[PDB]
C-alpha cells in the first residue's frame, strides 16, 4: 500500500525560480532542503542561506532576512567569512536531486536565495521537507 | 470420486508459481515484483556488425559470432563470485550448430551427444526469455538477419 | 558549509550506456 | 539535533501557480500530496490527478498525460465519472496546509493540474512528498 | 448455454505434420 506521507512529512517551495518564500519552521523540530535542476547549467550557482524573527507589527509575520552563521564541525576548519553557503557544482545532471541541512535553527523562520538572479539561477528549484510534529 | 477440492488447489499453486517466475523476469513495479531484465540496470553489450557486401559498398548488417560470445562470456570479473549465465534453448541450438572453414564444429567438437545435460552447472536454458531467432525464423541462411537491439543472453 | 549528498540518477541510467565490446585480436 | 531529512523524504514541485511539472514515482514505493495557499481564495479550486506512461520515442521521457480511475474503498459510492478528483474548499485560510494521497499507482509518472486556469487557480502551490527509496 | 467437449482428432494426425529442420546456421 502507499500512505498520506503528506501527513507526517510535509513539504513546502522556497524557490522556484523567481522568487523565494520564506518558510515557517517552528512548528517542527527537523527540516532539509532538496535542490534540482530542470535543465543543464552553465556555471556554477552558489546560495544563500537566510533567516528571519518574528516582526514586530505582527508575530505571525516574518521580519528582514538575516544571514545564518557558520558552526565549524569538530574535523573542520571555519568558512572564510564564517557564514554559510550552498555551492551546486556543475556535473549536476537533469536526472538527479540534492539534499542537505543545517546543523543549527536560529530563528523560526527561514529562507534560500542565490547570491545573483540571472539565467543559471532560474535552472533550479529550491524544496524544503519537515519532519516531525511538536503540536 | 475424484478429488476436485485437490485438484484446484494444486492447479491455483501451480498457476502462482508460473506467474511468479514471469514477474521477477519481466513484471512492472506497478502491481508485480520488477524483474531486472525490465528495469536494465546491468551493463550492456552490443555485437559487433558485419559488411556482407563488398568492400566498395558497406552494407554493416548485423550478425552474431561464436568469438562474440567467447569475449563476453571471458569480460566478466573473477572478484564477482561464481558467475553462471542465461539463455534460450533456441539461443544454444544456433550456437552450438557452427562449423568452421573444413565443415566441422567448433563447440563440443568431437562429441556425438552434445547436449545441455553436459553444461547445466555453468548455463541455464529457460525457454520464457527473449528468443532473438523467433522460432528459427531468422539469423540463418538465406533467412532475414536478426534485429539490432534483440536480447540474446546474460551472466550475473 | 553544507555536504550535498546526492544520488546518481532517478533512472539507473536514462539512456542505458551499452557499448562495443572489444574489437578483435588478429588473424 | 538535526536531520538531513532531504536524503530519506525527497520532495519535488508540482504545481508552481502557472505551469505543470511531471513527477517521477518510480524509484520510490510511496509518496503523497501537498497544498498551500498563498492568497485568499474566493471558489473552490478542482485539481485533476493524472498519470503518465513511457514515451515511445525515448524511455526517459514521460509520454501523454492519462487520468486516474477511481478506486472505492470497503463501503461507499464511487465518483460520478468514475475517476479522481481533489477539492479545495473556501474555508482553508492562508496560514495551513492540506494533505491528501491516492491509493494505487497506476504509470510510473505522475501529475496534477487545475481543471481551469484563472485568478484563482494561481493563488495555491502543490508538491509531491516521497518515501523511502528502492535503488 | 451449452459447453462442448471436442477431441483434437480421431487419429493423433491422419497426415502427420512432418516438417522440414530448422535451416543451417551460417558459415
Amino acid at each position: 500500500m502507499n500512505f498520506n506521507v503528506g501527513v507526517d512529512f510535509p513539504s513546502f517551495i522556497a524557490w522556484d525560480g523567481t522568487t523565494s518564500f520564506p518558510v515557517k519552521i517552528d512548528g517542527f523540530n527537523q527540516f532539509g532542503f532538496t535542490f534540482k535542476v530542470i535543465e543543464e547549467l552553465t556555471a556554477d550557482v552558489p546560495f544563500n542561506i537566510f533567516y528571519h524573527e518574528a516582526s514586530e507589527a505582527d508575530p505571525c509575520v516574518p521580519g528582514p532576512a538575516i544571514r545564518v552563521p557558520d558552526v565549524p564541525f569538530c574535523d573542520g576548519v571555519a568558512t572564510a567569512d564564517g557564514l554559510a553557503t550552498v555551492v551546486i557544482p556543475e556535473a549536476v545532471a537533469v536526472d538527479s536531486f540534492c539534499a542537505g541541512s543545517v546543523p543549527c535553527f536560529n530563528g523560526p523562520w527561514i529562507s534560500i536565495a542565490p547570491v545573483t538572479v540571472n539565467a543559471d539561477s532560474a535552472k533550479v528549484q529550491v524544496t524544503v521537507t519537515m519532519k516531525g510534529a511538536t503540536r | 470420486n475424484y478429488d476436485f477440492l485437490s485438484f484446484m488447489i494444486g492447479a491455483a499453486q501451480r498457476s502462482h508459481r508460473i506467474n511468479r517466475n514471469r514477474a521477477l523476469m519481466v513484471g512492472d513495479g506497478i502491481n508485480e515484483p520488477k524483474g531486472w531484465l525490465k528495469e536494465d540496470c546491468f551493463p550492456t553489450f552490443l555485437t559487433l556488425p558485419v559488411n556482407t557486401g563488398t568492400p566498395e559498398n558497406p552494407v554493416q548488417t548485423p550478425a552474431f559470432l561464436a568469438q562474440d560470445w567467447r569475449r563476453f562470456v571471458t569480460s566478466f570479473p573473477a572478484e564477482y563470485g561464481d558467475a553462471r549465465s542465461v539463455m534460450h534453448q533456441n539461443v544454444f541450438g544456433y550456437l552450438a550448430a557452427m562449423v568452421d572453414a573444413n565443415g566441422r564444429f567448433l563447440f563440443g567438437d568431437g562429441d556425438l551427444t552434445f547436449s545441455p545435460d553436459l553444461v547445466r552447472e555453468r548455463i541455464r536454458i529457460s525457454n520464457c526469455l527473449p528468443d532473438p531467432t523467433e522460432g528459427n525464423t531468422k539469423g540463418g541462411t538465406g533467412q532475414d538477419a536478426f534485429a539490432a537491439g534483440s536480447f540474446i543472453a546474460a551472466q550475473a | 558549509m553544507v555536504s550535498l549528498d546526492c544520488r546518481n540518477t532517478c533512472a539507473p541510467a536514462p539512456a542505458s550506456r551499452l557499448v562495443q565490446p572489444p574489437c578483435f585480436v588478429c588473424r
